[PDB]
RNA sequence: ACAUACGACCAUACCCACUGGAAAACUCGGGAUCCCGUCCGCUCUCCCAUAGAUAAGCCAGUGAGGGCCAGACUAGUAGUUGGGUCGGUGACGACCAGCGAAUCCCUGGUGUUGUAUGUU
RNA sequence: AGGUGUCCUAAGGGGGGCUCAUGGAGAACAGAAAUCUCCAGUAGAACAAAAGGGUAAAAGUCCCCUUGAUUUUGAUUUUCAGUGUGAAUACAAACCAUGAAAGUGUGGCCUAUCGAUCCUUUAGUCCCUCGAAAUUUGAGGCUAGAGGUGCCAGAAAAGUUACCACAGGGAUAACUGGCUUGUGGCGGCCAAGCGUUCAUAGCGACGUCGCUUUUUGAUCCUUCGAUGUCGGCUCUUCCUAUCAUACCGAAGCAGAAUUCGGUAAGCGUUGGAUUGUUCACCCACUAAUAGGGAACGUGAGCUGGGUUUAGACCGUCGUGAGACA
RNA sequence: AGACUAAUCGAACCAUCUAGUAGCUGGUUACCGCCGAAGUUUCCCUCAGGAUAGCAGUGUUGUUCUUCAGUUUUAUGAGGUAAAGCGAAUGAUUAGGGACCAUUCUCAAACUUUAAAUAUGUAAGAAGCCCUUGUUACUUAAUUGAACGUGGGCAUUCGAAUGUACCAACACUAGUGGGCCAUUUUUGGUAAGCAGAACUGGCGAUGCGGGAUGAACCG
RNA sequence: AGGUUUUGCGCGAGUGUUUGGGUGUAAAACCCGCACGCGUAAUGAAAGUGAACGUAGGUGAGAGCUUCGGCGCAUCAUCGA
């Protein structure tokens, strides 16, 4: 509008939350990120070097380039009617690996290992994971808790 | 004569008629951009894996 | 009513040539038998590219021929266009090629080495089905009109400028000593 | 703004090519050639009946010019050209500032 | 709008009085809540699917809608799932099989016509106030023999 | 009011070009004159050939000067050397040029 | 398990007050030629490791301590997505299919852990 | 609700030491404010300049050394057509600065602080051209800056027309109509007080709820190939929020006069001086001299007083042509 | 008197340049079939117009074990709105009490310790995973790593659901660039059939049954 | 008239007779050839220079063919020369 450069808006994007400003933790700078990796980029105002503009805030990308002390991170854009490749220079403490795809990792591995271990012993097991099932038929003791009996209550009480 | 000054109505209709489509991506990605120390390097190292393709295919070599 | 986002949708693909040449339309027809009556996957690749049209079927020289045909002779190199000469290669080997067209030079040159240069009806005769074939297409994005389409900032392409020189199209969006680059 | 008259910067003298001490200078626009073919060409076209033939600047906005320094090599003896940013009141006498100094009235 | 849209297409009910069959477990339980406003659903018996399948049901061979007259359709079609008759067919529907998923996206949508007698004063409310929208439970049979 | 991408247009034809368009209706017609006219020259010049007798002169461009071709007349200096008096060449039919010079004896 | 050096999370670790601390370590400590830096050997720097001390730092325990952390309640409340030819003059509200908070009062807890070297 | 067209050889770069605003206590002049000491003090200070983020062995403050505010072109981001300009990010190759070092530095902690073609000028190119040949001046070229377009993607630019003209616009004003009712007008609810005492005979403040379209606003939906634009005269009819007349209720109604209210619009509501006047203000009569509507009823019904072309005068304004609810 | 100068005068009449220019008004000629919009982005002495991109048609081509999605599930991020808070920071604010302290009533578009709903980014694999080993001028104290690979092993249960009644790309070009209405949210205004916005759906471009009647309402 | 994209056609590293000449049943048809236009080489402001390390390269996909082990047109992506 009236005004449109960076930074605008970012009054509560770009800050830090309430007693957790100051000091960076190190562990943002001893993580180390490989050409493929998926990060999720949060941008921190406490270092004004390397941001990353506020419509890549919160976004996830594929790492494709990496620099000493900042990646490349390749960003499909949505620009009215189609996506755009978007490949942002970032610096480490903007960023973190996403959990997703390391809880995707993890299946993987995990998938190999009982595959393996299902066709050494001799069955057939199942790989895809499936949703939740509409439950099955199951019967109820009542010999501790019997059912409570409740009805609506009355008004009442005004206050 | 006043007249309307801005509308996103219709827009998003507009852009989904031919969708919303992702450009597609293949399996090698252009390294141009990337660390020039790496890129002149990775040009010296796909140099010399042809090379010892070529010498385990012709027969100098027996380790590829 | 039914909701769907689309009616009569048209195929996108020719069907039938544009041609009035009457001896073309013998031959789909008798490639619209071959290719309904065999299980040849050849014989409905030749009979599509019959129905296109001519800057779909780019010329190709007896060089492309005979840098393909390595090593892969004894197969009958199929050309579903025109097969042109080139002053560039001296020696022309012993081939066997069909295609639509041959242009005088190349026909005598062909023919002179001791090879076969026969039509797309001849082949249809000894090889049925493709048995022993190499089907080659010449140069498609070889053309010049292809080289101006696309064109933009930052695209490397061909601007429509009727003449050659230090002007017309050297200013300003060509370098930065006169305003920027493209 | 105010700026020393010497500084040690990048010479690129083919003799050099290294860190030099450049005497700094301010830059003066030079004019004007009389047979410049601009020069040339314009006095044609005025010359006749036609009247005024070319635009004449009235507006103005800026106030200011951007200040350009002439860095010239104590060695390679060749010059360079150092743009700086708009200011009003520039000096090279590089009078250099005190702090802590009692402010005096 | 557009979310509902694009729903009642992945579930191939373009059209009014149009029938699918479901499989629930929990993504197409959250995919039906959203389009309650446009669909009436509930549990099927045995009679249900049966008279449907026989009266109603067509394939979907090469992109054609074929009348199933005889079993050798439904062999020529989903004879590689052990599915050779209209028996095999609707057993596989009824009692939700390894092939669900092939036997229901062969039967092409039910087209059905409007119920007879039916439906109320107010359709366009939820079942439980009156309309006929959302879900009604086992109820779903007698619309069915109005609408079939 | 160029629209889309277009090749500049260089039509000079802004200056009332109509008035002054020349069309060649009588290409045809003016050829059967001129061979009329050939006819009636050779008939009252027989039987003396129709032309002259011309010299080979050499292009006079880096571009064109691998080629000869005809020139206007014989020089001077090649009359005499033939044995011909200049006066007397064009009542036989050779072609005299004065001002054509010659260089090289080749 | 305790101590020390370097840490990780960065208050369950912080702030105030009281009490106690075997071995070793940490510390306070003694001196001002050289290195070094100050208005001042206060800090920093260098030398001593003998003398003295747990008084302080440090650690631990205590306090119906302040705070912090977690739970319960608040509450299926506030709010909100979709629906009706629903109610109401209206402001607004109920219902159907769903999602669903946050205070005040109340209760419990008061660091966990890694590498390396040692400790009676 | 505010800001910019600037400012800085440091307020840029590196390194080191220290902790700020404030409060308490204490010391000669000295006090509320001078300087010195201790304790507490999460930033409540400072960071050129608006505001917002950010920062504590610092990004603040003091000290030491410097010019990375340099050279070479590329890649990327924001505005975006994924064009330009501005600004920004991450690398690479030099030459440097700082520190013991890791490292940091390509101007200002981040978000604004700015500018094409042509032309002129400067720096560099040991460079290329002046086309019959050669030298030297001169001129033209290539790469990078500056000179400026603030209407800031960049024309070189004063008025008046009541003498006026054309193409159009109801995309757009002036007159009716349409929605709205602040404003105007009218009507209710409560009850502090006024009324000899007594809230409610008659009023009713502080509040508050409405109705009308007879005022004026607000808007711009219809009309710009035109709906003749004020008032008056004449004439008809309609509304009630009733001035008079009919019949009644109430009174701070003894009579007379008067005030409030109910049904009720059947029937009336004037003659003049001044003003074009609507309105107003007087004289006089009268039962009374009520308020409004019908395209602000009514110009192929009138009149033309005003308004509302062209002539002319005055005052003010303008150098002037000319302007003046 | 801008008066008169052949019914012509704030510059006569006649013929020509001349078919002067017009972003403005009007008109623009048979039938059927198929597809089918926009009043939006950026720039413009731009605001009654253009260029540009978007929406559309046609012609194709790679192909036609083409691939993906205005969708849900699972896993994992971002946000600072509704609500809430003030015996918590900032700002506003009522009252008493004890010697500033402990309390008390009410608030915030440009306040906040907290904090939803709806919407929103990414992943759910063959371009994948494991073992050995090869190349390099990059990196490491280092044949340690990084990137790309040879040779082996995992098979169509190849690693959620549903659908595919949308495969992908290209060329050329039209019209459009005055919009309007409604549920929900919301700004200026006393309000408006007022002016201006966000998502979505409609009318324009659309007939049909109902709302007597009506561009938007219901079906 | 000059462009551009697409469709059909002829020739094809060439292509175009018709400025002109010969001839003619006479503004037609037929024949002829030199130059020239476009293309075959680009890039620089210019002086000028001027396109193979290699089966005209490697990797991935790829219709089709297959002697079933493989070869792989066009085209796209990528690293090179
Ligand atoms: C104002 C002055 C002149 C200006 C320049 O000569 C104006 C030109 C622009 C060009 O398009 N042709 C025009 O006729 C004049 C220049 O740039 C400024 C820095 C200094
Ligand atoms: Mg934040
Ligand atoms: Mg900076
Ligand atoms: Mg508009
Ligand atoms: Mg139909
Ligand atoms: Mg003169
Ligand atoms: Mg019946
Ligand atoms: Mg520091
Ligand atoms: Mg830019
Ligand atoms: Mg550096
Ligand atoms: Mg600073
Ligand atoms: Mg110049
Ligand atoms: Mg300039
Ligand atoms: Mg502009
Ligand atoms: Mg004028
Ligand atoms: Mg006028
Ligand atoms: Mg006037
Ligand atoms: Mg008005
Ligand atoms: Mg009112
Ligand atoms: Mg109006
Ligand atoms: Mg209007
Ligand atoms: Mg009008
Ligand atoms: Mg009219
Ligand atoms: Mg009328
Ligand atoms: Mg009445
Ligand atoms: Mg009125
Ligand atoms: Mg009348
Ligand atoms: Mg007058
Ligand atoms: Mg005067
Ligand atoms: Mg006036
Ligand atoms: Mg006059
Ligand atoms: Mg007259
Ligand atoms: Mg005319
Ligand atoms: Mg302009
Ligand atoms: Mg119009
Ligand atoms: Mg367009
Ligand atoms: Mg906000
Ligand atoms: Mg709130
Ligand atoms: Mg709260
Ligand atoms: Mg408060
Ligand atoms: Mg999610
Ligand atoms: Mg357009
Ligand atoms: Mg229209
Ligand atoms: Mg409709
Ligand atoms: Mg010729
Ligand atoms: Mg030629
Ligand atoms: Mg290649």
């Amino acid at each position: 509008g009236h005004a449109a450069g960076l930074r605008a808006g970012t009054r509560y994007a770009f800050s830090r939350n309430f007693r957790e400003k100051g000091m960076i933790r190190l562990s943002t700078y001893l993580k180390q990120y490989k050409v493929g990796d998926i990060v999720d980029i949060k941008v921190n105002g406490a270092v004004q070097k390397g941001m990353a503009h506020k419509v890549y805030h919160g976004k996830t990308g594929v790492i494709y380039n990496v620099t000493k002390s900042a990646v490349g991170i390749i960003i499909y854009k949505k620009v009215k009617h189609r996506y755009i490749e978007k490949r942002i220079n970032v610096r480490i403490e903007h960023i973190q690996p996403s959990r997703s795809r390391d809880d995707f990792l993890r299946r993987v591995k995990q998938n190999a290992e009982l595959k393996k271990q299902a066709k050494a012993e001799g069955k057939p097991v199942q790989l895809k994971r499936q949703a939740l099932l509409p439950r099955e038929a199951r019967t109820i003791s009542v010999v501790d808790n019997k059912p409570e009996t409740v009805a609506p209550v009355a008004y009442e009480t005004t206050i | 004569a006043k007249s309307k000054n801005s509308s996103q109505h219709n827009q998003s209709r507009k852009a989904h008629r031919n969708g919303i489509k992702k450009p597609k991506t293949s399996r090698y990605p252009s390294l141009k951009g990337t660390d020039p120390k790496f890129r002149r390097n990775h040009r010296h190292a796909l140099h010399g894996t042809a090379k010892a393709l070529k010498e385990f295919k012709e027969g100098k070599r027996e380790t590829a | 009513g039914i909701d769907l986002r689309k009616h009569h949708e048209r195929s996108t693909h020719r069907k039938a040539p544009k041609s009035d040449n009457v001896y073309l339309k013998l031959l789909v027809k008798l490639y619209r038998f071959l290719a309904r009556r065999t299980d040849s996957a050849f014989n409905k690749v030749v009979l599509r590219r019959l129905f296109m049209s001519r800057i779909n079927r780019p010329p190709m020289s007896i060089s492309r021929i005979v840098a393909n045909l390595k090593g892969n002779e004894k197969k009958t190199v199929v050309v579903v266009g025109t097969v042109t000469d080139d002053n560039r290669l001296l020696t022309v080997p012993k081939v066997s090629v069909a295609a639509l067209r041959f242009t005088a030079t190349a026909r005598a040159r062909i023919e002179a080495a001791g090879g076969q240069a026969i039509t797309l009806d001849q082949l249809a005769l000894e090889k049925p089905t493709g048995a022993n074939t190499l089907l080659l297409r010449g140069p498609k994005n070889a053309r010049e009109a292809v080289k101006h389409f696309g064109f933009g900032p930052h695209k490397h392409k061909k601007p429509y400028v009727a003449s050659k020189g230090r002007k017309f199209e050297k200013a300003r969006g060509r370098r930065r000593s006169k305003g920027f680059k493209v | 703004v105010n700026v020393p008259k010497t500084r040690k910067t990048y010479c690129a003298g083919r003799s050099c090519g290294k860190h030099t001490l450049h005497k700094v200078t301010q830059y003066k626009a030079g004019k004007a050639s009389a047979f410049a073919q601009g020069k040339r060409r314009y006095d044609r076209k005025q010359s006749g009946y036609g009247g005024q033939t070319k635009p004449v600047f009235h507006k103005k906005a800026k106030t200011t010019k951007k200040v350009v320094l002439r860095l010239e090599c104590s060695v390679c003896k060749q010059k360079k050209q150092l743009p700086l940013k708009r200011c009003k009141h520039f000096e090279l006498g590089g009078d250099k500032k005190t702090k802590g100094a009692a402010l005096v009235f | 709008p557009p979310k509902p849209r694009k729903i009642l297409q992945l579930l191939r009910l373009l059209q009014i009085n149009n029938g699918v069959f479901v499989r629930v477990t929990k993504a197409t339980a959250e995919m039906i809540k959203i389009v309650e406003p446009w669909v009436a659903y509930g549990y099927p018996n045995l009679k249900s699917v049966k008279e449907l399948i026989y009266k109603r049901g067509y394939g979907k061979v090469n992109k054609q809608r074929v009348a199933l007259t005889d079993n050798s359709i439904i062999e020529e079609n989903l004879g590689k799932y052990g599915i050779i008759c209209m028996e095999d067919l609707i057993h596989e529907i009824y009692t939700v099989g390894p092939n669900f998923k092939q036997a229901s996206n062969f039967l092409w949508p039910f087209k059905l016509s409007n119920p007879t007698g039916g439906f109320r004063t107010r359709k366009f409310k939820h079942f439980i106030e009156g309309g006929d929208l959302g879900n009604r439970e086992e109820h779903i049979n007698a619309l069915i023999r109005q609408m079939n | 009011a160029i629209k889309h991408n277009q090749q500049i247009p260089n039509n000079h034809f802004r200056k009332d070009w109509q008035r002054r368009v020349r069309c060649h209706f009588d290409q045809a017609g003016k050829k059967a004159s001129r061979r009329v006219a050939r006819q009636a020259k050779a008939a009252a010049l027989a039987p003396r050939p129709v032309d002259k007798l011309r010299p080979i002169v050499r292009c006079p461009t880096i571009k064109y000067n691998r080629r000869t071709r005809l020139g206007r007349g014989f020089s001077l200096a090649e009359l005499k050397a033939a044995g011909i008096p200049k006066l007397v060449a064009p009542t036989i039919g050779i072609s005299v040029d004065p001002r054509r010079a010659n260089l090289s004896e080749e």
